[PDB]
RNA sequence: GAUGGGGAAGCUCCGUUUCAAAGGCCUGAAUGCAGGCCACCAUCGAAAGGGAAUCCGGUUAAGAUUCCGGAACCUGG
RNA sequence: GCUUGUGACGGCCCGUGAAAAUCCACAGGAAGGAAUAGUUUUCAUGCCAGGUCGUACUGAUAACCGCAGCAGGUCUCCAAG
RNA sequence: UUGACAUUGUGAAGAGAUUUACUUAUUCAAUGAAGCGGAGCUGGAAUUCAUUUUCCACGUUCUAGCAUUCAAGGUCCCAUUCGGGGCUGAUCCGGGUU
């Protein structure tokens, strides 16, 4: 208020040093950051073969928080929960009470590989979580052929860390469960019926198509306005 | 000699006026003088083709 | 979400930088102090020259430790033979041994303190 | 045998440029938003000589774009250019003796110099002494200028590339005949030693080819082929033909 | 001539700002957090190159622009 | 007049004739700033301290190299009638 | 030096009893990896199925000045003694540095 002036800088080609703006797409990075960029662009560009782009076809947060909620009561025994089960009824069965029956039979969620697999191949669970984000991606991809031709219902999902956090520890891959709990039975077949929706049954369709492709930003916008607008 | 110049009053190091050391008289005076008259035909350049914008 | 980058020059990112918490010394014991005021001044250098200088310049010429310079020289020429040091001029002699030309202040005279070390 | 004088060269030692009094090197500005877009002034703030190059330097500030601070530049001055006068960067510049500019950006005919033979690289052909490239056509596809190089040869490059308008200073230089052995001799001691020069003919067989003595003759023909092999390539090399041509 | 590095079976070779996350200042809140700028760059390489600053007189058998006497100056507090 | 330094200049080049440490200066305006006082340590004066290695002597028809106290070889300063 | 095989992926025509698609491997160049790629703002003519209808512009050129303090201005919050924060100023959208 006019004690001062108004004094607009030109901003422009020639005059007024330019102002700081955001570079964060024009910054040099660290070489390892390079590479993980790169490293998706490299398999987002190609092509995927079936088998391997049979996955990024994931359980949408909706069906995925509920499935995981149903597994979520199913934790299996903890630190501390191991005390209880173990000092007390190794205890109070030592002499006195029956031999594996004075505590109770458990229901858990029942995780690792060769675990999960050696179930798979025997039919002896029911719903499988085959998280998509594996290095290498062969300790999994042979599940989605092998978990259909077994008659097992699974679901690949997001989050193989986030499976982890269900079972105690930072990751997992495979979670699957076998028995549940006589109440639950309907949420499991609910479960099991809206899952054989995306990633059982319309398997088959999955591995007839293949995936790649995609030319990124500035090729597609040239192929656009190239055939589709004048060319 | 260069280091002796940390020895000796500001007064030596300099004079009296604009650019005191750095820039001769002559040349701070044409230094003066250059800048008013293209502040000048400056507001002279802005207003004239500001016109030719108006009345078009 | 994002970030504003203000300048596309990356730089590593400060981190604390810990400091050291040993669990067991280096050493033993530290070591005693070597090259104390016992070990600085060697012994007098009592040429006939040299002398001459005691009786007249009012300077203490010592051998000395050639790992003592002429502060450790003169602090330890003070606590030794309690006297006021003025300057200190150190050579090496020809046989690899450092000699020193200690001067005492005018409140002192190097003759009584020489012969009260004992040469005289 | 031995190791003939011109393969000696390739290790250095002897025979790198001899660089100190040098200016720095003669580059264009770096090819950014400003030149690419728009175009940006600087003043010629003196010309001046470069040792071991015949051609003088005109050293050109610029302002800093992006921080507030003075940029120099080593350029080669066009025959013309001045001290104190305003150069002219970008696309969007006049036509105009010392500006810089994109080479689809001038009409053919226009001539050039220091131009780059793609975009960006701060310049390569006409850096000579009075040398000179002509822009002699244009396209409307792939960005692409034609210019005739002053060994005559026409080559297309690209329309994105820069080039300064004018002809290099230095004139005439190699009318004024040598004269001595002495101004032979400072002329190379800038430069780098490739003189004075012994004749091969000269020499005995251990030292080159020709060597071979008893009278002074090169004894089988001294157009080697090219596919040749180090130490066997002396005289004429790939030569076409040979003998006094008279061809204008 | 080290260093990310890239060669070479290897002794080792190339490289000196390079296809690298390459830091170290001044301030307040006795010392960490909050300020904040600034950041292409180990080191070795000159007793004739660059360079902070001393002179005279006296003195020894043998040292002195070094000691002594007197008069100064420079850097750092 | 000799040596030598400096001032002002003229000529020579297809030769136009180091670098870095270091030092001062300018532009800028972030900032702190007075009245019974607060300001400045580029003005004067006053206080204290400055480590380490070298330092002798020859430097040549005898002190270096050339088997040697060798008519050889080995960079430089001062220069009376 | 020439051929082959392997690094070696994705396409299209048109030919025998060979021309040219695409970018992600690999190869070169520049940068202190600043302004790329698409869309939109405003100004003029395109003009009458009076609109979606395309083209064009869209910060600096008498001068050997000056150009730096997260920006002045404007527009919101805080109790603001004095400074302090958000957005504008400087369009949006992609993070393919060119
Ligand atoms: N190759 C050396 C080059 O020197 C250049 O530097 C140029 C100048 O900056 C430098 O000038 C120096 C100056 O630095 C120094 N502080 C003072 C000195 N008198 C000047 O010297 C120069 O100018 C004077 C006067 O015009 C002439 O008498 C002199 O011959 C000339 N060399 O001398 C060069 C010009 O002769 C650049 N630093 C660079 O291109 C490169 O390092
Ligand atoms: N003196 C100025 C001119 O010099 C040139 O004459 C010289 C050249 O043309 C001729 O060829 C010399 C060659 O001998 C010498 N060894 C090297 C020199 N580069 C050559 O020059 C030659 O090659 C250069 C590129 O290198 C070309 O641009 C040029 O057209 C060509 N004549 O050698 C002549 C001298 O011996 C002009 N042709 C002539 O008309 C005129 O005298
Ligand atoms: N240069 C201005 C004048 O210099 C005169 O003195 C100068 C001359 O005596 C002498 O200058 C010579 C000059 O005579 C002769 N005709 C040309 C020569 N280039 C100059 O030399 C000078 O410049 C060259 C660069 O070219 C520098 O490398 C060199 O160090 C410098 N002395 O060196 C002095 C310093 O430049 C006087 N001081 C006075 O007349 C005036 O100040
Ligand atoms: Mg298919
Ligand atoms: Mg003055
Ligand atoms: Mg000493
Ligand atoms: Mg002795
Ligand atoms: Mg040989
Ligand atoms: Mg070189
Ligand atoms: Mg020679
Ligand atoms: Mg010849
Ligand atoms: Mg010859
Ligand atoms: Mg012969
Ligand atoms: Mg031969
Ligand atoms: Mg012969
Ligand atoms: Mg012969
Ligand atoms: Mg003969
Ligand atoms: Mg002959
Ligand atoms: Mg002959
Ligand atoms: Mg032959
Ligand atoms: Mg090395
Ligand atoms: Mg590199
Ligand atoms: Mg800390
Ligand atoms: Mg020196
Ligand atoms: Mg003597
Ligand atoms: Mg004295
Ligand atoms: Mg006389
Ligand atoms: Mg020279
Ligand atoms: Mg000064
Ligand atoms: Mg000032
Ligand atoms: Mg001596
Ligand atoms: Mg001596
Ligand atoms: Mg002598
Ligand atoms: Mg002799
Ligand atoms: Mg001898
Ligand atoms: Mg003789
Ligand atoms: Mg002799
Ligand atoms: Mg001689
Ligand atoms: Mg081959
Ligand atoms: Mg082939
Ligand atoms: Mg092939």
């Amino acid at each position: 208020n006019p004690l001062t002036h108004s004094t607009p800088k030109n901003f422009g080609i020639g005059q007024a040093v330019q102002p700081k703006r955001n570079l964060s797409r024009y910054v040099k990075w660290p070489e390892y950051v390079r590479v993980q960029r790169q490293k998706k662009i490299l398999s987002i560009r190609l092509k995927v073969p079936p088998t391997i782009a049979q996955f990024q076809y994931t359980l949408d947060r909706n069906t995925a928080a509920e499935t995981f909620k149903l597994f979520n009561k199913y934790r299996p025994e903890t630190a501390a929960e191991k005390k209880e089960r173990l000092t007390k009824e190794a205890a109070a069965v030592a002499e006195g009470k029956s031999k594996q029956d004075a505590s109770p039979k458990p229901y858990a969620v029942k995780y690792g590989l060769n675990h999960v697999v050696a179930l798979i191949e025997n039919k002896k669970a029911k719903l499988v979580l085959i998280a998509n984000d594996v290095d290498p991606i062969e300790l999994v991809v042979f599940l989605p052929a092998l978990c259909k031709k077994m008659g097992v219902p699974y679901a690949i999902v997001k989050g193989k860390a986030r499976l982890g956090t269900l079972v105690n520890q930072k990751t997992s891959a495979v979670a699957a469960l076998t028995e549940v709990r006589a109440e639950d039975e309907a949420a499991l077949a609910k479960l099991v019926s809206t899952i054989d929706a995306n990633f059982a049954d319309k398997y088959d369709e999955v591995k007839k198509h293949w995936g790649g492709g995609i030319l990124g930003n500035k090729a597609q916008a040239k192929m656009d306005k190239r055939a589709k607008n004048s060319d | 000699r260069p280091r002796q110049y940390a020895t000796v009053s500001k007064t030596h190091k300099t004079v009296s006026r604009a650019y005191g050391g750095s820039r001769c008289a002559n040349c701070v005076k044409e230094r003066i003088i250059r800048a008013f008259l293209i502040e000048e035909q400056k507001i002279v350049k802005k207003v004239v083709k500001e016109q030719t914008e108006a009345a078009k | 979400a994002l970030k504003v980058r203000t300048s596309a020059t990356f730089r590593l990112p400060k981190t604390l930088k810990l400091a050291r918490a040993p669990k067991y010394a280096s050493k033993a014991v530290p070591h005693y102090n070597r090259l104390d005021s016992y070990k600085v001044i060697e012994q007098p250098i009592t040429s006939e020259t040299a002398m001459k200088k005691v009786e007249d310049g009012n300077i203490l010429v010592f051998q000395v430790s050639m790992k003592a310079n002429k502060y450790q020289i003169k602090k330890a020429v003070k606590e030794l033979y309690e006297v006021d040091v003025l300057k200190v001029n150190t050579l090496v002699r020809p046989n690899g041994t450092k000699k020193a030309y200690v001067r005492l202040t005018a409140d002192y005279d190097a003759l009584d303190i020489a012969n009260r070390i004992g040469y005289i | 045998g031995r190791v003939i004088r011109n393969q000696r060269k390739g290790a250095g030692s002897i025979f790198t440029s001899h660089t100190r009094l040098r200016q720095g090197a003669a580059k264009l500005r770096t090819l950014d938003y400003a030149e690419r877009h728009g175009y940006i002034r600087g003043i010629v703030k003196q010309i001046v000589h470069d040792s071991g190059r015949g051609a003088p330097l005109a050293k050109v500030v610029f302002r800093d774009p992006y921080k507030y601070r003075l940029r120099e530049e080593i350029f080669i001055a066009n025959e013309g250019v001045h001290t104190g006068q305003f150069i002219y960067a970008g696309k969007k510049a006049s036509l105009n003796v010392g500006n810089v500019l994109p080479l689809g950006s001038v009409p053919e005919g226009t001539i050039v110099s220091n131009v780059e033979e793609k975009p960006g690289d701060r310049g390569a052909l006409a850096r000579a002494s009075g040398n000179y490239v002509i822009i002699i056509g244009h396209n409307p596809d792939e960005n692409k200028t034609r210019v005739r190089l002053p060994s005559g040869a026409k080559k297309v490059i690209s329309s994105d590339a820069r080039g300064v308008i004018g002809v290099i200073a230095g004139g005439g230089r190699v009318d004024k005949p040598l004269l001595k052995a002495g101004r032979a001799f400072h002329k190379y001691r800038l430069k780098r030693n490739s003189w004075p020069k012994t004749r091969g003919v000269a020499m005995n067989p251990v030292d080159h080819p020709h060597g071979g003595g008893n009278h002074q003759h090169i004894g089988k023909a001294s157009t080697i082929s090219r596919g040749a092999v180090s130490g066997q390539k002396a005289g004429l090399i790939a030569a076409r033909r040979t003998g006094l041509l008279r061809g204008s």
